[PDB]
């Protein structure tokens, strides 16, 4: 559909002020750019976007209560430095799906402090050598990648 | 009209160049092998008398 | 916004005046058509002379105004005159301009995002493009070709449609707010509308033009032009650069947008159902029609009904000439005669009986035309132009290319006349049990022969020798044909001359109606027979690839893959409107009645019993999760409630949901039991076989203004419900009224039940009780 | 002949050489992952071994 259409719809009457979770999936967003999103949204603890033909990030408003965040399916690259201010409070991200070639495009994650766990699959990345050991040395603060610790830890349920 | 006319007397090559190749494909086709240059270097075509 | 504004005001002070006030409140709002010709008419006599004489000026182009100021285009750049303030008289909306300005414009003015559109606008000719960059061109030669004038088409086109078909195809994928009520052809294609739909959606273009493309896009130019060599649209699309009447630049062009080998598949799988449906000497007629609607096949990415396809092709030949027939399609004034072609250029006649003795004496009754009658003919590689004259070949002009095809002509066409003895008095080799009955059936006399001279060679010669036989006159060598088809001889057959060059293919763009029998004998509004089931190959084996024979006769698969279908056909039967139905519940959120639907306790038992429980706790969990939270996988739930019938267990599920037959599903990736697409979400693979699920109820990925249509309609007027927009027809509850703005000028009022059965059937039905 | 040399324009069969070509930047992580185990063992078939 659209991502406006979309989220009008899920908003049945209720204020973008009192809602904690939020689902944008199956959806389209033009010039892959979000669309219809500001800082109103405070209570928000959860978000959803998958193959929206997304490419970018520049649209995002300032999220604080934001926790954890999914952005498989689509081609982003590059932009990793806004979460250091607009969800710094932000601790599961997943990117599995997008377009990354570089480890310099994701030392920006570096300065969330409050990040748990990352997960990275089937991108170009995961194609080289030893880098899980030199992921983890970037990031100390990390303990869980792609749902597995250091020692091929399996991570629980939730 | 005489103006835009004579601006596209250019149109001549387009008749002459046809009838020069309408006269030498002809001419290569009744013995199916290129006859081009030999039938433009010979082909005496007559042009008058004295 | 404003802009709206403004159109009211502009609205409000048109209907301030008298005389526009008038012609909009009078008539309908077709008058609109016909006011767009009282204006704006004005012609020129030459217009290259004219275009010469305006380019000179200072400023020959009329351009917008609003747009140069927003663009901040100044009027000079650098001592160059661009434009300057003044009204067009007629528009009196723009600004004189001069070209030098696009220039500016094309090197320095608003740039877009994207122009990569374009390649989906015309893609006929970046097609065109693409395949001439895989022609290995190999050597000009010269030579004095043959060309035949023949109509074909110079336009390879898939999934070729009709004007009326195609008008809601633009209107559909383009401007869905004005949309028309739903056609048949909208619902029947709908991955089609989809596809077209998501490429020219959100996006900055000129709808008009898009849909002119489009127009000419499913338009196969049919010209009637010389030909030479094959026949594809891959090489009339540029014949001009392949040979002329002198010269051949050769070139090997096979492998590019393969078009014939659908129209043979169609062509095959009309032979196999006319075949089939000869079983029933009282009713072959009604088992070919049920045996043509429910099959189908599949063109690239969609599939297509083959009713559908056979009214749109243009095959003329026999085994497709029946089946237009039986559907009620109009076809071409094309005869066709065993594997051969005939055009009538004039004449008429008269049935007329007469004796023949098979052996000794046998009399059997062949019936022959009185009159004169030219005929143009069509073998492989050869043609003719023969004439007849009451049961006598009175002459044949032949211009073909082999000695094979011309006998081969020859005979059939003097079969066609019932010319010779042989049909006043029978040959010998020729018994009663090959004239007729082979299944119970008369076989006239004329495919007799026909049959004759297949079996054998010397069948053949002796038919030829029946022709007499004259020496050949001087001067007449070369216009004369041995028994060999030989090119001159000292002997040859009477009145049978032979030329160079292909007979050129007269033409005729009309449309007879024709029958046919209960024999499948088709009558064209008098006695002429156009074709026939003898005249068709005798039987082959085919493994034909991606093709549903939805029938039980036409069908190898065995009762469990047959009865696993039939289950999910039952359950997608549930997924229509009205209460205690699959959609309604899932609105009520009411979970729980999905789990003691008869369909699920019918479909129980195949469900394996050894580990029954497990599977059912699988997906009676997902199935409360999508429904919930209110996203879900309509595929999905119906892939997986068949196993809710039974009371949850304990175990460990590993992946996969087993039947009783050793054939599994997996939740969430397609595979040969159950498959779909996002693309056409229209369709359910269960084992090679389409069941089409209706569209009454929006999914995650297929929603959109479509996948409702077949839910709603119409109903008697009631001016009390709301008047609602198209978006919100989605929240509308099932079996409840609304008024809809429709198209153009039309308010009608639908009602959310489904209500379209067969009208085939009840007209079938009650028509044939009228014969009683 | 030499009127059909002439008219065909006939020269001799230019022999083409294979271009140079730059370092190749990827035989690195093909040699890099060759050193890698994979998840599967035993493509290769060998012989037995006599007493």
């Amino acid at each position: 559909m659209e991502m406006g259409r979309r989220i009008h719809l899920e908003l049945r009457n209720r204020t973008p002020s009192d809602v904690k979770e939020l689902v944008l999936d199956n959806s389209r967003s033009n010039e892959g750019k979000l669309e219809g999103l500001t800082d109103e949204f405070e209570e928000l603890e959860f978000l959803s976007t998958i193959n929206v033909g997304l490419t970018s990030i520049a649209n995002l408003p300032k999220l604080n209560k934001l926790k954890k965040l999914e952005l498989s399916d689509n081609r982003v690259s590059g932009g990793l430095e806004v979460l250091a201010e607009k969800c710094p409070n932000l601790t599961h991200l997943n990117l599995s799906g997008n377009k990354i070639k570089d480890l310099s495009t994701i030392e920006p994650l570096k300065k969330l402090e409050n990040l748990k766990s990352l997960d990275l699959f089937n991108c170009e990345v995961t194609n080289l050598n030893d880098y899980r050991e030199n992921v983890f040395k970037l990031l100390p603060q990390l303990t869980y990648l792609d749902g597995y610790d250091r020692d091929d830890k399996e991570a629980p349920d939730s | 009209i005489k103006n835009d006319w004579l601006s596209k007397a250019r149109r001549c090559f387009i008749t002459t160049m046809d009838t020069v190749e309408t006269i030498c494909l002809r001419e290569s086709a009744k013995a199916e092998e290129n006859l081009v240059e030999k039938t433009l270097n010979e082909k005496q075509m007559w042009i008058g008398k004295k | 916004m404003s802009l709206l504004l403004t159109i009211a005001k502009e609205y409000k002070r048109l209907c301030q005046d008298a005389k526009a006030a008038q012609m909009m409140t009078v008539g309908t709002v077709s008058n609109y058509t016909t006011f767009k010709k009282w204006t704006t008419s004005r012609k020129e006599k030459n217009p290259s002379l004219r275009m010469r004489w305006a380019m000179s000026s200072k400023f020959p182009i009329i351009a917008n105004k609003r747009m140069l100021e927003e663009a901040q285009i100044p009027k000079e750049h650098n001592n160059v005159a661009l434009w300057e303030d003044t009204e067009d008289v007629s528009k009196r909306d723009h600004v004189l301009a001069s070209a030098s300005c696009i220039n500016y414009w094309n090197f320095c003015g608003p740039c877009v995002n994207n122009s990569e559109v374009i390649k989906e606008v015309y893609k006929s000719r970046f097609g065109r493009l693409e395949r001439r960059k895989e022609i290995m061109w190999k050597e000009l030669r010269f030579t004095l070709v043959d060309r035949q004038r023949r109509r074909v088409d110079t336009q390879p086109v898939e999934q070729r449609l009709r004007t009326g078909e195609i008008k809601d195809l633009q209107m559909w994928t383009l401007f869905e707010d004005e949309a028309p009520l739903a056609s048949k052809f909208i619902l029947d294609n709908y991955g089609l509308v989809k596809e077209m739909r998501s490429k020219f959606a959100n996006k900055p273009l000129n709808k008009e033009v898009v849909a002119h493309m489009l127009e000419k896009q499913f338009n196969p130019e049919s010209r009637f032009l010389p030909v030479f060599g094959a026949i594809r649209p891959e090489r009339m699309e540029l014949i001009h650069a392949l040979g002329g009447e002198t010269w051949i630049q050769e070139a090997n062009t096979a492998g590019i947008s393969n078009v014939d080998q659908r129209k043979n598949d169609i062509r095959a799988v009309c032979r196999k159902v006319c075949l089939a449906a000869n079983a029933s000497i009282m009713n072959a007629k009604s088992k070919l029609v049920e045996y043509i609607k429910s099959t189908s096949m599949r063109i690239g990415e969609t599939e297509r009904k083959l009713e559908e396809l056979i009214l749109e092709t243009d095959d003329v030949s026999p085994e497709v000439t029946l089946c237009k027939s039986a559907l009620g399609g109009q076809l071409g004034k094309t005869l066709s005669f065993g594997p051969m072609l005939l055009k009538k250029i004039s004449g008429s006649g008269v049935k007329v009986k007469d004796t023949v003795y098979i052996q000794g004496v046998r009399a059997v009754q062949f019936e022959y035309w009185s009159e004169q009658e030219e005929f143009y003919g069509e073998y492989k590689s050869a043609t003719a132009l023969f004439s007849r004259k009451e049961r006598s070949l009175e002459w044949i002009t032949i211009g073909g290319g082999i000695n094979e095809d011309r006998k081969r002509l020859l005979a059939m066409c003097m079969i066609f006349c019932r010319d010779g003895d042989y049909f006043k008095d029978a040959p010998a080799t020729i018994t009663m049990a090959d004239l007729s009955t082979k299944l119970g059936r008369e076989i006239p006399y004329q495919y007799v022969m026909m049959n004759w001279i297949q079996k054998s060679e010397d069948n053949l010669e002796a038919l030829l020798y029946s022709r007499g036989i004259v020496e050949t006159n001087p001067g007449k060598m070369g216009s004369s044909m041995g028994i060999d088809g030989s090119k001159r001889a000292i002997k040859s057959l009477r009145a049978v001359t032979i030329q160079s060059g292909k007979i050129d293919m007269p033409e005729s763009k009309e449309k007879i109606h024709l029958e046919l029998s209960d024999n499948l004998e088709a009558f064209d509004s008098s006695g002429r027979i156009v074709a026939t089931i003898l005249d068709l190959p005798s039987d082959k084996k085919v493994t034909f690839q991606d093709v549903s024979f939805q029938h039980p006769d036409l069908a190898v698969l065995r009762d469990e893959k047959t009865a696993i279908t039939k289950g999910y056909e039952a359950l997608i039967k549930r997924l229509g409107t009205g209460d205690n139905d699959i959609p309604s519940l899932i609105a009520k959120k009411d979970y729980l009645s999905l789990y003691n639907l008869p369909e699920v306790k019918l479909m129980a038992p195949l469900i394996r019993p050894n580990r029954k429980g497990v599977y059912s706790r699988v997906a009676r969990k997902l199935v409360s999760t999508q429904v919930t939270t209110g996203h879900y996988s309509l595929h999905e739930l119906i892939k997986v409630l068949p196993f809710t019938y039974f009371a949850p267990k304990q175990g460990m599920f590993e992946g996969r949901l087993f039947f009783s037959n050793d054939s599994f599903v997996e939740p969430g990736v397609n595979n040969n039991v159950f498959s779909w697409s996002k693309a056409d979400s229209s369709k359910i693979y269960c084992h090679g076989i389409a069941i089409r699920v209706p569209l009454v109820v929006g999914d995650e990925h297929m929603d959109t203004s479509l996948a409702l249509l077949e839910g709603f309609s119409v109903c008697e007027n009631d001016p009390r419900a709301p008047m609602v927009t198209r978006q919100d027809l989605i929240d509308v509850g099932f079996g409840q009224k609304v008024r809809l703005f429709v198209g153009q000028g039309s308010v009608r009022t639908f009602k959310r039940t489904a209500s379209q059965r067969a009208a085939s059937s009840d007209v079938n039905k009650n028509v044939k009780k009228i014969k009683m | 002949t030499q009127d059909v040399i002439t008219t065909e324009g006939l020269k001799q069969s230019e022999n083409k050489l294979p271009e140079p070509r730059s370092f190749p930047r990827w035989f690195n992580a093909e040699w890099m992952w060759a050193i890698k185990d994979s998840d599967l063992t035993g493509w290769v078939p060998m012989a037995e071994y006599p007493p």
